[PDB]
């Protein structure tokens, strides 16, 4: 089985992303760490780094040859879902929403939170691109995925995304409350890092 | 950014 | 395999427990259902029901044999951890703390979270029994298990347990705030049938 | 009660 070091790779990238160690993720590409990445994993790592330093982009050929492989596939497993989830900012939105819609048209415990995270990422991206008929669908699909599941992290980020959607569409004082409550949940549990990201986002949302 | 790293 | 149905059984029990649906957990014991449980799972189900209804205690022979089997195994896996964590309230505390201490001396992503829950259960039980030298050790281990992990449910219940410990030992006004902040986190995320279990506990603590 | 069901 190959999908044993891939999970460790993604968890290592997560832990370095939380500690803001931007220089230990950038070293996975070169021949200086202990990880051999096939081209799709290198593209995913470049796309993850692109969210921390806008001067790092995957080439057009890499994104073309990744989108081409995402389509000609039938059984979406632990691999393709993660590759698509950590590529929402680089792959064109028109082909991100299609793949997310096709993935939500299927039906364990660890394979449900991954779909939840993919749907939340697609929702954030759809709020950015101002596609509001494509947002109600995702909202009522995620409400059904977070049903009686004790996933408080996905629930907090979905609360923030719902407040974001309300503030985008209606510009109402009831999305601000949801975003501030998500920030409160991040502050009570003592994160001190995620709170920084969501506060930097909220400030540039509200102040202009 | 505010997106979550899928898989971890 | 065998350890694939036990997980579904535990998840079904924990989902019927959240909806407070007794008489659907008290139907796996009767000899007409899908799940047929070996005598070590019937004891766990009876111990889980004993928290919702104080007249469904297991017999003394069942608990004796379960403790004898626990004190014999050496490879602690997914099975013994759950059997012990879900029977903390029936097995004598003196033998619960020993096994929880031995489990934390054997140092995956799904096993760290399954050990964190057992440690938090043992901490709550040790606060109930007023063993305070055995509580600092558990707090110090748990706050190192939850280090840079996005387990907000375990972190919330551990916040409540820390507030409980601080209110028990010193009777100070700084455990009250932690318990109320845990209740706030449960109230913001929309956990209505879970906030009540902690609100009843807080109310019977503070009012006497 | 306030104990969490280990395993779920």
């Amino acid at each position: 089985t190959k999908t044993e070091s891939f999970a460790n790779l993604v968890q290592y990238i997560r832990k370095q992303y939380s500690l803001q160690n931007i220089n230990n993720i950038q070293s996975l590409l070169s021949d200086s760490s202990n990880y051999t990445l096939d081209p799709f994993e290198k593209t995913m790592v470049k796309s993850i780094l692109h969210t921390m330093d806008s001067s790092i982009i995957p080439s057009d050929d890499e994104l073309l040859q990744l989108a081409d492989y995402l389509f000609k596939v039938e059984k979406w497993g632990y691999y393709e879902i993660i590759l698509l989830g950590n590529c929402v900012r680089t792959i064109d939105y028109n082909s991100v929403f299609l793949l997310t819609k096709e993935m939500l048209n299927n039906y364990n415990k660890t394979n449900k939170r991954i779909v939840t995270q993919l749907a939340i990422n697609c929702l954030i991206l759809s709020i950015d691109m101002e596609e509001f008929t494509n947002c109600f669908y995702l909202i009522d699909e995620i409400k059904a995925l977070l049903d009686n599941e004790l996933n408080f992290y996905e629930q907090t980020v979905f609360l923030y995304a719902t407040g974001y959607f309300e503030f985008k569409r209606w510009q109402s004082t009831s999305g601000i409350e949801k975003m501030k409550q998500a920030i409160q949940v991040l502050d009570i549990l003592g994160e001190d890092n995620l709170k920084l990201h969501y506060t930097i986002h909220f400030d540039k949302l509200i102040n202009n | 950014d505010i997106i979550i790293i899928v898989g971890g």
